[PDB]
């Protein structure tokens, strides 16, 4: 692959998102803006203004009409991607962790923390779109339903939607996974316990069929939505924060890191913070891609899978597009039932 | 001074001194004028603090010598100029007479690390020692912002290294792959050794055409962009054996690129000027017979792959009709001329190994048109240089021989589709057609190198356009896409065919399609900006009468004795870790099958790998 090295953000990245056709990148950072980037080059087509405090996620929905974000201001702003404009603010009781669309664009999810007296949440909220130009015509202040923490977990920390809208998966903060049936009133469906601390993310394949978890514990599980059975393990020696699918390839993306703290990093050790490529069905790890001057927070590929960003705890975003030799790159089992075929 | 074997000292002496030789020899007022000269040509050194004008046995004084109250001036000054010239042989001849502390007996002389022909073996040893099964090496521009290496592995190109921006402009392979040509712009390099570095490079700028002599000993380069590197020898020829620069020959308006051309054996270069052709000779770039051949009218001209031989032509030209000139070199001698009559145009095509020249030849009426075109072949092996006139027919836009052979293939316009015409060598000799097919989109005729295959192909076309014929008896094996195809290759020994576009040529597709002889394809790699391929060469590095014989030792039926065997090795590849591996990618694609069944079922939703278009 080839990198490039996004500046904009003066302070820790937090989320970075690809949209649906993969020509715009999306993130946010411990900084009260959101920045809005040409995946193609890097270059920056412009900011979203308004937060006033960190902004935690940032999400992008199937139209490129509108992003959601949610803030450590407690709130999440709605905003118009063509004009950078803010649309709709709702006000929060706690900060608001996480914020992600549902597969149609029709209803988003917000992580609630569980801060002060509040025991958390996973707040669904409803926009109502006109089907042609997809612009909103009816937010509501409420949102339609709260997934309060449940009974025995802790609070959710990560949640996104599976195939079809028809599950909300979530992560906690104590390791688990829970899962909430969205026709049955998103009532409590099933749970396992993964981690032995908490989830630091949570992210889907491409059909939203299976989702992929990591932990500052180390580990990193596949897991199937329909069963939650654990399909695949992926052990490393390193706190992760971030985890992805990619599609083309059959590999998976890990990303954290420990802080150095007191220990002296030399020029030549400078730059060294990576992201560990695995192969997905042979949980053995492949490649390890160097760059960042601190941990990795946060990794994301295109849905094109010809590129992928990873936001750093030093502040840049590093950008990187795929080679002949990554396409190419394969098991000799592999070639071998490529060529099978004819 | 005067006599014929003086010189000055050929290197610096002394620092202190100006030694200055066959000054203005002496004569009325000439002595005391030597003196009136000197202090304005020399007093721009600093004053004149000595001077010393002796004579010697009476005869005139040929020297002098000037001092300076700096003396170490004089080391630079006598560097500074030479050759500064007043009346008669007076052409003032600088030096510094000789050290007496430093001698030049002896030096450590001189090391080389390595030199080209290593590379020579990294083309040769590289293919034995590689695992795979089983083909040729690239040479892609396109894979990223890099020029990039590739093998082929049968089931996909492996790329083994991809380096950014390597070329400024293009990149071309020397003749047996031994160096590879790359342009910077400033200055060419020939990058060498296993692994890849400069080994030589050589300074000229402007520069796009940057081409070998066949044999690989010599390379030109030339310059469509005048500079003041030029001035205004614009074709300068570079020996890739010494690394230096042998020759600049003045620059060019016409026409097609090598503009000046080498003989099979790079003995002999030349370049026309239209009343003249000039011969120039290899070692040291020499005229040939102190001479250049004063012949008027030249069209063009091709050398033989035979030693040594020109097939030149000239249209009517006033008093002289229209002829095709056969001329051996280096006696320099019209060897065989026919006279053509009246011709719009005609095309020189030598047989690959120069047994035969094919002239195609377009023929005009009093309507003034292009009429009919002629094929017309002489023999060279044969007694008295005979001619087979073969050819009367319509439009020929295209004409091909059979790579180291002797059948021929050729295209027709009109029709309103493009026809093909096949030909062959009768048992009771002549040349003559032997079959055709229905008209199609083919505009290039592409033959292998192994003689058997040839494609015919519509380059330049939106769709289809690849067309694919076996010979003898040209059957059609198969016909394909690609998609605005521009560029087209063949394997040294004709087993794989690629093809590609170009960003240059087209923008709607960019790609490089890679097929295997039979009609099989075996990809198509789409390339963001895609620039160019070329294939290393990689020329059979001996061949002999029993390496000819074997080639016929399972008579014609099938053969079994070695694919089966790599087949095999291919199906022991398969075995032992693989195993678990393989369970591993089978349980992977029924776990999926079974969740691609139940949401068809339960949601009808499709699962997927990758977002759809």
């Amino acid at each position: 692959m080839k990198a490039i090295k996004l500046t904009g953000h003066e302070r820790p990245l937090t989320q970075v998102k690809y949209n649906k056709e993969g020509d715009l990148l999306f993130s946010c950072s411990k900084d009260s803006s959101a920045s809005v980037w040409y995946s193609l080059n890097g270059e920056r087509l412009g900011t979203l203004d308004g937060h006033t405090g960190t902004i935690w996620s940032i999400d992008v929905d199937c139209f490129t009409k509108y992003c959601v974000t949610g803030s450590a201001d407690y709130s999440i702003k709605l905003w118009d991607v063509s004009n950078g404009q803010c649309v709709a603010t709702w006000k929060s009781p706690v900060p608001v962790k996480r914020v992600e669309f549902s597969p149609c664009g029709n209803y988003f999810l917000a992580i609630l923390d569980n801060v002060m007296k509040n025991p958390g949440s996973i707040n669904i909220y409803e926009i109502e779109r006109d089907s042609a130009t997809h612009e909103l015509t009816k937010v509501s202040e409420e949102p339609i339903h709260k997934i309060i923490t449940h009974e025995g977990l802790d609070a959710a920390t990560v949640a996104g939607w599976s195939t079809k809208g028809k599950y909300i998966i979530a992560g906690h903060k104590d390791g688990k996974i829970s899962k909430y049936d969205v026709s049955n009133n998103y009532e409590y469906v099933d749970s396992i316990d993964l981690h032995e601390k908490s989830i630091s993310d949570m992210q889907f394949s491409p059909d939203l069929t299976y989702f992929i978890t990591s932990s500052r514990d180390t580990n990193s599980f596949l897991v199937d939505v329909s069963t939650l059975q654990v399909l695949k393990k992926y052990e490393t020696d390193c706190p992760l924060n971030t985890a992805v699918i990619t599609p083309l390839k059959e590999f998976i993306i890990l990303g954290g890191g420990q802080e150095a703290k007191d220990v002296t990093t030399t020029s030549a050790n400078e730059g060294k913070f990576e992201a560990r490529f695995y192969h997905k069905i042979f949980e053995e790890e492949i490649g390890r891609v160097q760059g960042h001057f601190g941990p990795l927070n946060t990794v994301a590929i295109s849905p094109q899978g010809t590129s992928y960003a990873s936001g750093g705890e030093d502040g840049f975003i590093r950008l990187h597009h795929f080679e002949k030799s990554y396409f190419d790159f394969k098991y000799d089992v592999e070639k071998a039932a490529e060529a099978k075929e004819h | 001074g005067d006599v014929l074997k003086d010189r000055p000292q050929e290197a610096d002496g002394i620092d202190s001194v100006i030694v200055v030789d066959n000054v203005p020899q002496v004569g009325p007022d000439r002595l005391e004028k030597l003196k009136n000269v000197i202090h304005k040509i020399f007093s721009k050194f600093g004053k004149i603090t000595n001077d010393f004008y002796p004579e010697e046995d009476g005869k005139t004084k040929g020297y002098i010598f000037l001092e300076y109250a700096s003396p170490a001036h004089a080391v630079d000054a006598v560097k500074n100029a030479d050759g500064y010239k007043l009346d008669k042989q007076h052409t003032f001849r600088v030096n510094l007479f000789t050290d007496f502390d430093k001698y030049m007996t002896i030096s450590d002389e001189w090391d080389i690390p390595e030199k080209q022909p290593f590379k020579d073996l990294g083309n040769l040893r590289y293919w034995l020692e590689e695992a795979e099964c089983r083909d040729q090496y690239s040479v892609i521009f396109e894979s990223g912002d890099r020029t990039s290496i590739f093998w082929n592995d049968v089931k996909d190109p492996v790329s083994i290294e991809e380096r950014a921006r390597w070329t400024e402009t293009y990149v071309r392979w020397s003749p047996k792959g031994t160096y590879l040509a790359t342009f910077h712009q400033r200055g060419i390099a020939l990058w060498g050794g296993e692994k890849f570095k400069q080994i030589q490079r050589f300074s000229h700028q402007g520069v796009q055409l940057i081409d070998f002599s066949p044999c690989e000993r010599y390379l030109v380069t030339f310059s469509p962009l005048m500079d003041t590197q030029d001035d205004p020898q614009a074709i300068i020829i570079w020996d890739i054996l010494t690394g230096h620069k042998k020759r600049g020959f003045h620059c060019e308006s016409s026409a097609h690129w090598p503009i000046f051309k080498w003989s099979h054996d790079g003995k002999f270069f030349a370049r026309m000027t239209l009343d003249t052709l000039s011969i120039y000779e290899t070692p040291s770039m020499g005229l040939l017979d102190k001479k250049s051949l004063k012949i008027s009218g030249i069209k063009d001209f091709s050398w033989s792959p035979g030693g040594n031989i020109i097939a030149f032509w000239v249209p009517e030209d006033k008093d002289i009709p229209a002829r095709v000139t056969l001329m051996q070199l280096p006696s320099r001698q019209e060897i065989r001329v026919r006279n053509l009559f009246n011709v719009v145009d005609c095309k020189l095509h030598w047989q690959k190994n120069g047994d035969y020249l094919c002239v195609k030849v377009d023929r005009t009426p009093k309507g003034t048109q292009g009429v009919v075109t002629n094929f017309e072949i002489f023999r060279m092996r044969e007694k008295q240089v005979p001619v087979d006139v073969v050819e009367m027919k319509e439009t020929i836009i295209a004409f091909a021989w059979e790579p180291n052979g002797s059948k021929f293939a050729v295209l027709h316009g009109e029709a309103p589709r493009i026809s093909v015409s096949f030909y062959h060598v009768k048992s009771n000799g002549k040349i003559e057609l032997s079959k055709m097919f229905d008209k199609q989109q083919a505009n290039t005729i592409f033959w292998s190198p192994q003689g058997q295959f040839v494609v015919l192909a519509g380059l330049r076309s939106m769709n289809g356009a690849l067309a694919f014929v076996d010979t003898s008896d040209c059957t059609v094996m198969n016909i394909a896409e690609h998609y605005m195809a521009s560029d087209v290759e063949w394997d040294p020994t004709g087993r794989y065919v690629v093809t590609s576009v170009s960003w240059w040529s087209h923008k709607v597709d960019n790609a490089y399609w890679l097929w295997t002889f039979q009609g099989r394809l075996l990809q198509k790699n789409n390339k963001d900006r895609f620039c160019q391929l070329l294939w290393r060469p990689r020329p059979p590095t001996l061949l002999s009468q029993e390496q000819i014989k074997q080639i016929k030792k399972d008579l014609k039926k099938y053969s079994k004795i070695f694919e089966q065997k790599d087949r095999l090795s291919q199906s022991k590849a398969s075995k032992e870790l693989v195993e678990r591996r393989r369970a591993m990618m089978e349980d992977f694609r029924k776990y999926g099958k079974a969740a691609q069944e139940l949401y068809v079922g339960q949601k009808n939703e499709r699962l997927e790998l990758r977002g759809g278009v």
